[PDB]
């Protein structure tokens, strides 16, 4: 999944745009 | 039905539309059920034009999705230099964290931008502050070897 660490919200953002 | 349809505008880069849409009575701070706004949208994608109708139309440049995610945060990581700029000259939060704890410095840190970097460093951005992970933006540049990014940063801090 996304991976813990620096950055991980801002890929999970990136994520739900991406299923928008 | 006017708040989605502005959503999508953004995310399709529709900058007539988003016009029309706003001069029919959408909501320019509408939000989806992820705390999305169509300027978190129009940062990510670079929409550099709809970002600034959406910001001259009422935008809140401070928005902050359910992961505590700034349309700064997101023009950042994006490298999206001019986006940015305009982000911060209509008052962005230079040091928004979000919920991992990450600032705009530490994304572009992250993502490797260097101007950007060097943009938000002259905007006031904190070398010191620390994401959930005990790591800072030159923390990040040093794990992702970004020599140049960690001078700069390196630098700011020694000159605070
Ligand atoms: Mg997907
Ligand atoms: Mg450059």
């Amino acid at each position: 999944s996304i991976r813990i660490g620096p950055g991980q919200a801002f890929y999970a953002t990136g994520d739900i745009i991406g299923d928008i | 039905d006017l708040g989605k349809k502005l959503l999508e505008a953004a995310y399709y880069g529709q900058l007539d539309e988003v016009r029309i849409l706003m001069a029919n009575g959408a909501d320019v701070n509408a939000v989806d059920v992820h705390g999305i706004t169509p300027l978190h949208l129009a940062a990510y994608f670079g929409h550099l034009e709809i970002v600034e109708v959406l910001l001259k139309t009422g935008a809140d440049v401070n928005a902050r999705d359910n992961r505590g995610i700034t349309p700064l945060h997101l023009a950042a990581a994006m490298g999206h230099l001019e986006i940015v700029e305009v982000l911060l000259k209509a008052g962005a939060d230079v040091n928004a964290f979000d919920e991992a704890g990450d600032t705009p410095l530490h994304l572009a840190a992250l993502k490797g931008h260097l101007e950007i970097v060097e943009v938000l460093l002259k905007h006031g951005a904190d070398v010191n502050a620390q994401d959930k992970f005990g790591k800072t933006a030159f923390d990040i540049s040093i794990d992702n070897g970004n020599e140049d990014i960690a001078e700069v940063l390196q630098k700011a801090a020694k000159l605070n």
